[PDB]
RNA sequence: AGAACUGGCGAUGCGGGAUGAACCGAACGUAGAGUUAAGGUGCCGGAAUACACGCUCAUCAGACACCACAAAAGGUGUUAG
RNA sequence: GCAGUCAAGCGUUCAUAGCGACAUUGCUUUUUGAUUCUUCGAUGUCGGCUCUUCCUAUCAUACCGAAGCAGAAUUCGGUAAGCGUUGGAUUGUUCACCCACUAAUAGGGAACGUGAGCUGGGUUUAGACCGUCGUGAGACAGGUUAGUUUUACCCUACUGAU
């Protein structure tokens, strides 16, 4: 339940990274396996940016979250993206939040900076994230 | 509107269909004009709206 | 069986000329004039009178012989329509939404719009052929008439009015929409 | 794949079937002239764009034995009965 | 494997919206057989990888017809091969089977395309082990492990260059 669209971003996770767990949930990292909206070529891992929802599985948390698919939303990239005001940035690592599919956060709060394309396009994450960028 | 109604339904409801390529047909026609199906005379009225 | 001889009549009123030469037809009447060319027939025009023209096939097979009907029948609708001319009346079919038809002016072509079409924010231009008149018909809600001396410019001008108000991706038995001819007749 | 009778190919060129061991015509010394076979005569291509009565219009017409394919079932297309 | 004809019946009523028994006519060479014409003074043999093009019996996209088509969703059919048809776990696999994304994850041909293009996991030399069989040497369309992949400077084709 994307609220708009967005500008595009390089892409710095394709299937099989692991990024660390942002929320509260009680999961510690988030395992890659798509990207929502992701295209088609041959060879052609699909990847993830800032702002993306993917489907992740838990590898280290709470044992009721591990062994199953969720979804989640990217709020950190460390790979360099350039703004369409001319600034490349990236932040130190990369993270995420588990989430429904209509976008609703399963936790209630942030750690850490979020992007301000993540918390454009998602509303309930920028209600639960304390700083932007 | 029954008027109108019946003014609308010579065009979208009085019909004939061929029973081999689904060509919509005058009601009193007996046989297709269509050359993909010979112009057969297996003809159907079209269904009416419940 | 290729029939020796074939033949058709043609009738004439009083104030109507008819001039005829290398299957070239151009009648003057009242209303005005029409001209139609025919030199894909194979016909003989033969002038009995003032008031009468015959049209003939010698030695003709089934196929030639029924076009010689189709050529009695298309000027008889010339010399009447120069007489009496021809007048197509349509009405204005919907549900929930009215239908708000206007005569507008491009670039001098006089076109003519439709609006609210099922909602439609799309605005739909049909042309208005030359020869052909349209006005809307007073103590008739939801009337537009047609009117000019070629049956077949009004006819078809009424025809496009017609298939630019069909309904896509729904049942057309519920969605009885459109704007459809209910009378042909003559001016007069 | 296996038999019967005959004619062939193999052992065989020549004219014809565009092309082909077996089909059609015809079997062979070296030449000239005449006439034909099977097959052909719009142009390629030698030879009537000959004559005569009909049939056929196909938005995948049809066009010659062996032979290089088409059926059941249908059409108020057209023709005759 | 794919497509027709006929219509007893199914479909609340109603043969033919969508289906369809008993019968019957075909098409295809992406299955497997039948045959043994070509090659045993040798046409490199499974699959994958890479890359081009072709076929339509159309999964998606464009425009339409039909419905037991209210809407939404779906189903049947037409013109259409222009344009796309994927990322992974197990298996040498073709095949198969799940996970997931996607507008969609359609089926096929090109010497069952493609080894002087690769790779060599499998099959199918010689070493070795096991089970059953054999007195034995040994056998097994049973399992298991280790096992050399050669040459283009010629002609043509193609790509560029005089
Ligand atoms: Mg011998
Ligand atoms: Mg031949
Ligand atoms: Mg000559
Ligand atoms: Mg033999
Ligand atoms: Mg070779
Ligand atoms: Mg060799
Ligand atoms: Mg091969
Ligand atoms: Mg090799
Ligand atoms: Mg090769
Ligand atoms: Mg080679
Ligand atoms: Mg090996
Ligand atoms: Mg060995
Ligand atoms: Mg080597
Ligand atoms: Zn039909």
């Amino acid at each position: 339940g994307a609220q708009g669209t967005k500008f595009r971003i390089s892409l710095g996770l394709p299937v099989g990274a692991i990024m660390n767990c942002a929320d509260n949930s009680g999961a510690r990292n988030l395992y890659i396996i798509a990207v929502k909206g992701s295209g088609s070529r041959l060879n052609r891992l699909p990847a993830a940016s800032l702002g993306d929802m993917v489907m992740a599985t838990v590898k280290k948390g709470k044992p009721e979250l591990r062994k199953k698919v969720m979804p989640a939303i990217v709020v950190r990239q460390a790979k360099s993206w350039r703004r369409r005001d001319g600034v490349f940035l990236y932040f130190e690592d990369n993270a995420g939040v588990i989430a429904n599919p209509k976008g609703e956060m399963k936790g209630s709060a942030i750690t850490g900076p979020v992007g301000k394309e993540c918390a454009d396009l998602w509303p309930r994450v920028a209600s639960n994230s304390g700083v932007v960028v | 509107e029954p008027s109108l109604k019946a003014l609308a339904s010579k065009y979208n409801c009085d019909k004939s269909v061929c029973r081999k390529c689904y060509a919509r047909l005058p009601p009193r026609a007996t046989n297709c004009r269509k050359r993909k199906c010979g112009h057969t005379n297996q003809l159907r009225p079209k269904k009416k709206l419940k | 069986m290729k029939y020796i001889q074939t033949e058709q009549q043609i009738e004439v009123p009083e104030g109507v000329t008819v001039s005829i030469k290398s299957r070239i037809v151009k009648v003057v009447g009242p209303r005005g004039t029409l001209t139609k060319n025919l030199k894909h027939i194979d016909v003989t025009f033969t002038k009995v009178n003032n008031q009468l023209i015959k049209v003939a096939v010698h030695n003709g097979g089934r196929k030639h012989v029924a076009a010689l009907r189709t050529v009695k029948s298309l000027v008889d609708n010339m010399i009447t329509g120069v007489t009496k001319g021809y007048k197509y009346k349509m009405r204005y079919v919907y549900a929930h939404f009215p239908i708000n038809v206007n005569i507008v002016e491009k670039d001098g072509a006089k076109f003519i719009e439709v609006r609210n079409f099922l909602g439609d924010k799309k605005i739909r231009n049909v042309p208005v052929r030359d020869g052909v008149t349209i006005e809307f018909s007073t103590n008739v809600k939801d009337e537009i008439v047609l009117s000019g001396n070629s049956v077949e410019d009004v006819s078809q001008n009424a025809a496009d009015l017609q298939q630019i108000c069909r309904v896509r991706n729904k049942d057309i038995r519920k969605f009885l929409d459109g704007i459809y001819v209910s009378h042909k007749g003559f001016i007069t």
